[PDB]
């Protein structure tokens, strides 16, 4: 299909004029700007949709995950690739968006918050397995899926293409962040169009997620803490 | 078609500006004063345009109507303190906190037209955002407790008191209603308008066993009743 | 001093006024400001995005089928899949939309509208579509050959997935009410052109997808506060 | 003759531009909130001036004058708020809609000078129109309980609702009135003046078996007495 | 800040006063102004359009026939047909015109007013008129010789079916007052001049339609509240 | 006589900068621009009067009436011409007058809406061949008769002419309208001198209707309804 | 004389507001100025 450039900008360093803490940033920029391929996911008749958030899937993985836990300031935009191919004679949709401050919601009828639920810290911040839709309708957060496409989005229409490609700058209110408490966004998979086939057909379709992290920046440097 | 219609009253800053009721103090000076955290979503009319956004840049105009129980205004003197974060925080209604001298304070009577005052943009980040995916603090966050979740600590803006300005006990029951308009309003990364009920005023749960449907039930595809 | 008569408004708190009040902080320099994307400066940039309407809005359908419309094989043909009304602020499919929830914050609007629909099914499947509006004046058309007597778009599968329908503004005045007889615009409907057509080995039903956003002449006129929120208590 | 005797007067804006009672609102507090249906056919004074034109489009100026049953004066909070077509309808005294934030609202006191507010040309059309011939739908129109053959759905602007800010029941029994100033004024196709007498809001009926003559009696038709 | 001073007439709310209030909503555009004819400036114009006089305002005539002034054969010989006042907001005949309803909205009146008279009956019909303005002074003229020694206009039937009486405006003041003896200009009186002759196989009494209206240097001064409405309660 | 140009302006096509509906109108100009003629009305000794609704007599008519119940949007401007005639020893006078908006009233005292008379639905809308006054006097709406005079209009007097005229453009507050819905205005024609003549006259004097609607627009194609 | 309405705000005291007040003491000469050394500008001179 096409590329999609989230909100039309390349993503970018942090310039003079916009910076606020003063030492010198570290720029691996060939062996953290690279692409990353997790481990994939099978779609089924009734799968939900899964999320992954962001700076946090690839914090513990090679040397942007070195770098990133052992820097307290991070800051980088992305290129995320989500590939899926079926037969012709497959037929679904997905949709792949991305949400900036993607907060989980608790599901509960409490109304009052001293012993209202909450997210654990994993369903929060799964790492690079992620983790599947509770209730993809309301978007696991109290708000329609429908209007997701406000945010930058694809579609995987098995009868059409079988990748999706956005390209997405940094979105933050400071200059600089932690990534290991700030997750920047998040990115969601869901099947709207269910999966369908004959007899015969492959049954075991997998879902691929590849990112890369272009422009990267780190700051702060100190020992290397993860938690 | 030549088309002359008007589109100036779909811009956020007129979609922003305009009063809405944002807080409720209730006093007995029976204590003698009263707090209230100063926190923005605890009304749901202002809180579902605000939410539209993610992050939001503006100044603020704060209006305050004070009446009693039966809605009388007999002339009394009000104090009302605006106490930031760290500042110590009045014990009495006639504490040392309330010679304020580096504390803006406004003195009002009940009987007076309502007050009003302008605050500027005030966050240590660069504008405020109402969703925050994180925790401020390095730990361990446990699975079953957590919150901490959403705090957002470039939020955080202090406290607001009022005291009846007295020798002693007045024995008046009054209750002080907030009232914020925005200004000079920028706005970054629309999002979804929520179609659940809020339940809790600094998270996002939903009833997960009561969905409601975004859209009316109709009989069937086939016709257009609903 | 300066001789002066206070007139009727003294002393009044207007919501709307627009006037200015006393700074509590003398001197202050604010955060500097630092480049975010996705910069808003009006609501008309966000009704103008492209989001799904809950069509199968009906007790049978609960979560994400709520927004397919199922399309299979028929065999009486120029039969009737779809049909819904085009007021967007009216409850119906259009309150699943962001231009819905927009037009429901205002008491006007005006302009043309935009509906997408989008076919999901295997690569070998294909038909064709009748994708009709008509103005108002009478109940809903009850064959499609009534129907094509309207605007319309005759549609068919292929490499392309989507195709747009377009309802044109027909109206009498410059403005339409949001239900608040004299308005309402016309209904949309959807029938079978020729038929859903499949190999064998290949499911026999598959799904569209529809989609709906404003338009460039688009505008909405006097603010007012939505009927989607509810207040029983203050801690929400 | 040189006639300098002026003509200024008899303009339509000034004929039109002086405030007359619209509106008469009955609140009890015993419900606590009062509710209007902007109509300004209430009236005969203001009914019969701008009935002599079919078309008019016009800014207004709108007054709201509130006292007691007995006429005292004492010192409450009053809100008054306009709920466009389709916003909803207040429902307590302490319901969610009273924290209005896109509705316009006024806080007014009960000793303060009555309110004044401006307002513009609020119709879909392009102008007013009192007369309307025809039905608002497609249908059957049916012979015997007709109605809806003069709505003119292009004039229908909302309502007006009038609360006490109060923590409970003030028991006070409040009226208020509504006076209507005509600003900016055009008028088109001008119409007889009513001789009959009115006995609707919203239709033009009037006493056929009781019809009034447009001159007074006289004796003969050559006297001059009548 | 600014020192000043209240003076008398504060907080007063003046029905005619001519000031400024606080708009509800900013930043609203209205709907654009379309063109409409029969656009109305004053209602001066609207006082120059000649309308019907209730001339026989008797209790034996009712309905339309209250407009119509019989004309028949008479053998006694200059003899009246009609007379009315001449005073707009004055009771009688005046009353069903739109000058006069108009100038039962102002206080005092100036300027000449016109008549005109449309005589309806067959083509063979014919006869003579004369038609008679008399300033005050004295009751209404008893015969036709003391009629035609005021203003007056001689008028036969013919092709032209209308004659115009112009009453001339002669006072004393700039301005008259509509009753509210130093005024009334004057009584209008209609004679036969000759007679009604008509051939056999014919009509013996026909109509003549009576018409007021204002003229060039008409003007009014002070507006006021008529007195032609009438309250007893709040529905109508 | 003369010809009457109602409010001195000619009817004519809606401009640009007036128009709001946006699609192309059709103008079929030769078989809507026409004069029709209606049946005829027995003038009697004591008829109190008669009117027409506009846009609703020539509805199921020719050409003109298959454009106006198939297309949602109307606008024209007309011309009007009343026929009567007799004999030179007749005498008599009609008022012929054109009312923009001409409501009628419901005649009763019950001064609560809820159970007040109304007119049914063919006597707002008579169709082709009208109603009769029944209080020519009061125009069967609380105005007066004598100031009709206001509204464009013209004089049948038997001893001077046996036509009228009037030509008049479009009246509304939109520039187009529902001609199923919107009777623009009425014409009424009202004998305010009575009719009389002698034995051997003709008694039967019969009164004519003639009407062309120049500057036909139409829009809003659908299919066809009438009710 | 001028007509005008008065807005919310009015008749508070507000402690961080910058206006004028009425003298007391009108044609006061105050004691003339010397030169005192150490004069402080900001407090920021003293946090360093």
């Amino acid at each position: 299909a096409n590329i999609v450039l989230a909100y039309g900008e390349w993503p970018e360093y942090c310039p003079d004029t916009d910076a606020t803490a003063v030492d010198k940033p570290t720029r691996p920029d060939v062996s953290v700007n690279r692409f990353y391929t997790l481990d994939s996911k099978m779609w089924q008749e009734n799968s939900t949709g899964w999320y992954w958030k962001f700076p946090d899937v690839l914090n513990k993985t090679g040397v942007f995950g070195q770098n990133a836990q052992f820097h307290y300031l991070y800051r980088s935009g992305f290129c995320l690739h989500v590939q899926c191919n079926a037969s012709k004679f497959h037929q679904g949709a997905l949709l792949v968006a991305v949400i900036p401050e993607f907060v989980i919601a608790g599901r509960g009828s409490n109304t009052k918050p001293n012993e209202a639920p909450h997210p654990g810290f994993t369903t929060t911040f799964p790492g690079t397995t992620g983790a599947t839709f509770h209730d993809p309708y309301v978007l696991d957060s109290g708000v329609p899926l429908s209007q997701a496409l406000i945010y930058p989005h694809q579609w995987i229409n098995l009868r059409t293409n079988n990748c999706a490609t956005v390209i997405v700058p940094y979105i933050n209110a400071v200059p600089f962040d932690s990534a290991i408490n700030h997750s920047n966004f998040g990115l969601i998979v869901i099947p709207v169009s269910p999966l369908k086939y004959s007899s015969g057909a492959t049954t075991a379709i997998p879902i691929t997620i590849t990112i890369a992290p272009l422009n990267s920046e780190f700051g702060g440097l100190r020992q290397a803490v993860s938690q | 078609v030549v088309n002359r219609n008007g589109v100036l009253e779909t811009t956020i800053n007129h979609f922003f500006s305009r009063s809405g009721l944002v807080g409720v103090v209730n006093l007995t000076d029976g204590t003698g004063y009263a707090t209230w955290d100063i926190d923005i979503m605890g009304f749901v009319q202002l809180r579902r345009k605000c939410e539209m956004f993610t992050y939001m840049r503006f100044n603020a105009e704060f209006t305050f109507v004070t009446t009693t129980k039966n809605g009388e205004a007999r002339p009394y003197m009000l104090q009302y303190m605006y106490v930031p974060p760290g500042a110590p925080k009045p014990t009495g209604r006639d504490a040392f906190q309330w010679q304020t001298a580096t504390n803006p304070s406004v003195f009002v009577k009940l009987t007076d037209p309502p007050a009003q005052v302008s605050v500027p943009f005030m966050s240590p980040a660069s504008a405020y955002q109402w969703f925050y995916d994180g925790y401020p603090t390095f730990g361990q966050h446990p699975e079953t407790s957590n919150t901490t979740y959403g705090l957002c600590p470039n939020n955080m803006m202090g406290t607001f008191a009022v005291r009846v300005v007295s020798r002693e006990a007045s024995q008046l029951k009054l209750q002080t209603r907030v009232y914020m308009k925005l200004k000079h309003v920028r706005a970054w990364v629309p999002r979804p308008i929520r179609s659940q009920p809020y339940l809790l005023k600094n998270f996002p749960n939903y009833d997960s066993s009561k969905i409601t449907n975004s859209a009316r039930d109709r009989s069937s595809i086939k016709q257009a009743n609903m | 001093g300066i001789p002066a008569e206070l007139r009727p408004g003294t002393n009044q708190f207007l919501t709307t006024d627009d006037d200015t009040a006393a700074p509590i902080l003398p001197g202050f320099t604010p955060t500097p400001t630092i480049h975010i994307p996705g910069e808003v400066h009006s609501l008309l940039e966000l009704c103008r995005v492209e989001t799904i309407l809950e069509v199968n809005n009906t007790t049978e359908a609960t979560g994400l089928t709520r927004l397919l419309i199922p399309v299979s094989s028929q065999n009486k043909a120029d039969e009737l899949c779809a049909a819904f009304m085009v007021d967007p602020g009216r409850i119906g499919p259009w309150q699943s939309t962001l231009v819905g929830q927009i037009c429901r914050y205002y008491t006007q609007w005006s302009g043309s509208l935009k509906v997408t629909f989008m076919f999901t099914g295997s690569f070998m499947a294909t038909g064709k579509m009748l994708v009709a509006y008509s103005p108002p004046g009478s109940a809903q058309p009850a064959n499609r050959e009534t129907a094509m007597l309207g605007t319309h778009v005759i549609w068919d599968f292929g490499l392309q997935s989507s195709v747009s329908l377009v309802i044109p503004w027909i109206s009498n005045t410059h403005f339409r009410t949001a239900k608040t007889d004299y308005y309402t615009a016309g209904v949309v409907t959807l029938w079978y052109q020729t038929n859903y057509v499949v190999p064998p080995e290949t499911p026999g039903e598959a799904y569209i997808i529809a989609m709906g956003a404003a338009q460039d002449n688009f505008t909405l006129k006097i603010c007012k506060d939505t009927d989607e929120v509810t207040q029983q208590a203050v801690l929400q």
